[PDB]
């Protein structure tokens, strides 16, 4: 999707 | 407030100043955590490396989305390091993703909060509650515009967008 995390990027 | 400043590289040509105003009077801690990053003045963290946005990269990059950076520790999205000694809490969510400029921490959950951050390029509502929006882009939006032009749909840039210079401007 459209997150933002430091590590696991995620949908 | 004080305001901080990006001086930009994209793909090795300047591209400009970006100019931050800090909520410090709304998110005091996060705020100066960013404010320090930004000049340096604390020197060698726990990485060996200095607590410094300097020199450091806009490494995911979602064009109508966000540009992300704040890695000066691995440079490659894994590290950052606050100046408080570990992550730190979601000071609040009392400010909300209402457009483009908004500055906000990048996280890997809650209270996780270390150095990445990421610069809005459009309304994101969805990360209302989940990241601390603590800033604004009050100058050279366009040079955030630059760096969104070099970017892709799966984050990774197309030139490498640097922070040549940083530091505090008020």
């Amino acid at each position: 999707x459209l997150l933002v995390t430091a590590g696991l990027v995620l949908a | 407030n004080p305001k901080v400043f990006f001086d930009m590289t994209v793909g090795g040509q300047p591209a400009g100043r970006i100019v931050m105003e800090l909520f410090a009077d709304v998110t005091p801690r996060t705020a100066e955590n960013f404010r320090a990053l930004c000049t340096g003045e604390k020197g060698i963290g726990k990485s060996g490396k200095p607590l410094h946005y300097k020199g450091s990269s806009f490494h995911r990059v979602i064009p109508g989305f966000m540009c992300q950076g704040g890695d000066f520790t691995a440079g490659n999205g894994t590290g950052g390091e606050s100046i408080y000694g570990s992550k730190f809490a979601d000071e609040n969510f009392v400010k909300k993703h209402t457009g483009p400029g908004i500055l906000s921490m990048a996280n890997a959950g809650p209270g996780t909060n270390g150095s990445q951050f990421f610069v809005c390029t459009a309304k994101t509502e969805w990360l209302d509650g989940k990241h601390v929006v603590f800033g604004q882009v009050v100058e050279g939006m366009d040079v955030v515009k630059a760096i969104e032009k070099v970017g892709s749909s799966s984050g990774r840039t197309n030139k490498p967008v640097v922070i040549a210079d940083c530091g505090q401007l008020s």
